[PDB]
RNA sequence: GUCUUGGAGGUAGAGCACUGAUUGGACUAGGGGCCCCUACCGGGUUACCGAAUUCAGUCAAACUCCGAAUGCCAAUGACUU
RNA sequence: CUGGGGCGGUCGCCUCCUAAAAGGUAACGGAGGCGCCCAAAGGUUCCCUCAGAAUGGUUGGAAAUCAUUCGCAGAGUGUAAAGGCACAAGGGAGCUUGACUGCGAGACCUACAAGUCGAGCAGGGACGAAAGUCGGGCUUAGUGAUCCGGUGGUUCCGCAUG
RNA sequence: UGGUGGCGAUAGCGAAGAGGUCACACCCGUUCCCAUACCGAACACGGAAGUUAAGCUCUUCAGCGCCGAUGGUAGUCGGGGGUUUCCCCCUGUGAGAGUAGGACGCCGCCAA
């Protein structure tokens, strides 16, 4: 349940998500990951719905990161009244997510709690998804 | 601690807004004024060339004044100068104030110009 | 209080202009010189 | 002259051996003195700003600026203009007698005077100095105005560091706190 | 059914007022005609260029037109004759 | 029209150079807590918020330090029409 | 005008975005404003450069003022966005009224009506030593046809002639 | 070695030395010529005691800022396909960042 303070505007545009994400295709600071794999837009909602059914599964665990955060008002006329006359109402908020963008990074956690407490948030989430370690090279 | 503007340093901000008023020649070579604390000098320049036609100053060892650097009798140049593109012949030239006040004994030195002919 | 006001010759007594000017600033029969074809020279003109 | 008679003297080669510099004209001196008022009529409603002339060409027979707000104030008055105390930046030879009326006739006039300003400095080299009162300064009358008002005079030296300064404003005798 | 529900406030706009290079590099110009109409200037003028009211860029003596580069992003309008 | 060449313009992309929005860590001006005392100066406890600042990292139709693909304006060399 | 109409709201002018890298380019799409103001906030000569921050001080305060570094601009630029501006078009002095008569080669824009820029000439100036600039405000808003009456001037006409 | 120019910060910030007889400098004074919302700091004026300290020049550094690729990718003209809020090829273009690297300057004119 996350709202970005005072926006410089209060109804925006729908844009149109294509291609890959500018950047953060890459967990960095935890360990676990996961990673997306459509575009879509996401609520506000639905981080609601993944930072508790995380912490349900991560009862003594980590920190759990969010590098999502939602900007975009998706705006709704009120309803049944007739086309144009105005843009709506602002409804709420709305997240940007590109197709192959990093979501959560989840730390201080083995393999076989991270294949369960990453894996109930993306049933939450309307993308389909893939789990996403770290790597070295460096 | 106190930092200072140098009389050489901020002039050249106070030159260019001369520059970019006059066009260096027009058959008219423009003509510049370089007050030092010792001597003072006297050039005749024009873009777009980049030629000097021709200068002296008051470090001249032919025509010495022997006063050195006071009063019009320092702008002997200004009258030099002068007669010495008169033989160049060129010209009624432009004239640029330095980063000076056109004010004496700046303002005598071409001022010592114009009575040994140049039309400005 | 900004009211356009012409600005009447006083070698021929011709009005010839439209100022913009303020009753309250400029509150004096104001004066300008300008140049009256019909006098041909710089010109004294009061307001009128 | 007979402060600047002092230090032309004794003061600039004293620092010299103290500690080292090229080129013994490398050495702080006396700057620049910028005397305030700051007052503003308190708060601009008196409305004799011009109060402040008075009062302060009899400290030095130099004429006075009246520094105007360059500011607009929304807590009190006001917008810009109408200006905020008086100011001389005095310098010269005409410096060379303000502070021969400071230190031993007008500083001492100061009623509980002893030494003063440890941290005053800023930093890098200047000395500030408030004054609080105004029977202090000699050819200030006592049968005039009989109103008071408050002072900054700001002591401008040349060194890079306070260092230097401190020390040299003790060679020149300034009495400090300790 | 309907309910009746406005307004917009926002449906004004002003007359569209046009910009944009009005000659190329390498025309042939006559004399007071306009190279380069701009709010400001965002290019400067040069050789028999001169500066109108609108600040704009107009050929005093005939010939070619080239746009250049003072250094290091900043543009700069000069006609060269024939 | 087609190739060469010259250009104007800040888009799609990108990235943070600013206008904003933002994740997390160090840093901690201020604040609160809790006590001592404050009858007052003040001090200590923070797994308490926290401005700057800084290490990374996100995102903008009304953000651009940068900037394509074509597209338009022409030249002079043609090769067709 | 209209997502049937009514009620609501808008009708014209300037700026931005949507606008697809020339330029236009729509909707009851997304934001602001405009029916003025400056006798100087105009012209010119000549100077100078911001905002914020820290350091210390006079009642001095989270901030009016005052000093030393930082500070390419985070300041201002009448009024509001876009562009532009420190060599200044930004601030300060002095002298002033070019906020000019007759024009205008030529261009821009476009149904037309309109609107915009103008090099250069003459008349006389202003500022400036000159060079030279000056036909209003950094630009883009702040304004509206014709008819009808009035005012100033008219080496114009005037109902057989005056 | 100084003065004036022309070239995109590859010219610059920053650190460090070295120079002054001549030149540029600070420096000295304010009766003059003229200035400060005040004042010889500045601006103006005439003089030569002191100076490398600062300016300025040269020399070293790549800490910063700058320039700047190649290859490869995003994007994309033009076809062609689809599972069509988008995705896939093929032809040609090709970014941005990064990077290999360059660079803390050249080229004049006059004057000694």
């Amino acid at each position: 349940m996350l709202l970005p303070k005072r926006v410089k505007y209060r109804r925006e545009h729908r844009g149109k998500m294509r291609g890959r994400a500018k950047g953060g295709t890459e967990v960095h600071f935890g360990e676990f990951g996961i990673q997306a794999l459509e575009a879509s837009w996401i609520t506000n909602r639905q981080i609601e719905a993944a930072r508790i059914a995380m912490t349900r599964y991560m009862k003594r665990g980590g920190k759990v990161w969010i590098k999502i955060f939602p900007s975009k008002p998706y705006t709704a006329k009120p309803l049944e009244v007739r086309m144009g006359s105005g843009k709506g109402a602002p409804e709420g908020w709305v997240a940007v997510v590109k197709p192959g963008k990093v979501l959560f990074e989840i730390s201080g956690v083995s393999e076989e709690v991270a294949r369960e407490a990453l894996r109930l948030a993306s049933h939450k989430l309307p993308i389909k998804t893939k789990f996403v370690k770290r790597e070295e090279i460096g | 601690m106190i930092t200072k503007t140098s009389k050489n340093a901020a002039r050249l901000k106070r030159h260019a807004r001369v520059r970019a008023k006059l066009s260096g020649t027009a058959e008219r070579p423009r003509l510049n004024v370089f007050r030092s604390n010792k001597h003072i000098y006297a050039q005749i320049i024009d873009d777009v060339n980049g030629v000097t036609l021709a200068s002296a100053s008051t470090l001249d060892k032919d025509l010495n004044v022997e006063s050195t650097g006071d009063t019009s009798a320092a702008t002997k140049v200004g009258e030099l100068v002068a007669k010495r593109a008169a033989e160049k012949g060129i010209s009624d030239v432009v004239f640029d104030r330095g980063g000076y006040l056109y004010h004496g004994r700046v303002k005598a030195l071409a001022d010592a110009a114009r009575e040994a002919g140049l039309k400005f | 209080m900004r009211v356009n006001i012409t600005l009447a010759c006083t070698e021929c007594g011709e009005r010839n202009y439209i100022s913009k000017k303020n009753k309250r600033n400029n509150p004096d029969r104001v004066e300008f010189k300008k140049y009256c074809p019909r006098d041909k020279k710089s010109t004294l003109h009061r307001e009128t | 002259n007979r402060l600047k008679e002092k230090y032309n003297k004794e003061i600039a080669p004293a620092l010299m051996t103290k500690f080292n510099y090229d080129s013994v004209m490398q050495v702080p001196k006396i700057e620049k003195i910028v005397i305030n008022m700051g007052v503003g009529d308190a708060v601009q409603n008196a409305k004799a700003i011009d109060s402040a002339v008075e009062e302060l060409t009899f400290i030095a027979g130099q004429k006075p600026v009246v520094t105007r707000a360059k500011k607009s104030i929304a807590g009190f008055r006001l917008r810009e203009g109408m200006p905020i105390g008086a100011k001389v930046t005095l310098r010269g030879e005409r410096m060379y007698d303000f502070l021969d009326k400071l230190i031993s006739v007008s500083l001492p006039r100061v009623r509980d005077f002893r030494g003063v300003s440890k941290k005053s400095f800023d930093g890098r080299g200047n000395y500030t100095l408030g004054i609080k009162e105004q029977l202090i300064f000699p050819e200030i009358d006592y049968d005039k105005v009989t109103k008071v008002r408050g002072m900054d005079i700001v002591i401008v030296t040349t060194a890079n560091t306070d260092e230097e300064a401190r020390e040299l404003l003790t060679q020149v005798g300034m009495p400090f706190q300790k | 059914s309907k309910k009746g529900v406005g307004s917009t406030k926002n449906g004004r706009d002003s007359e569209a007022k046009r910009l944009g290079a009005k000659r190329a590099d390498g025309q042939f110009v006559t004399g007071g005609s306009i190279l380069y109409r701009q709010r400001g200037t965002k290019i400067y003028p040069g050789e028999n260029v001169g500066r109108g009211g609108d600040d704009t860029l107009f050929a005093k003596i005939d010939g070619t037109v080239k746009f250049e580069r003072f250094g290091r992003d900043r543009k700069k309008v000069s006609v060269y004759p024939v």
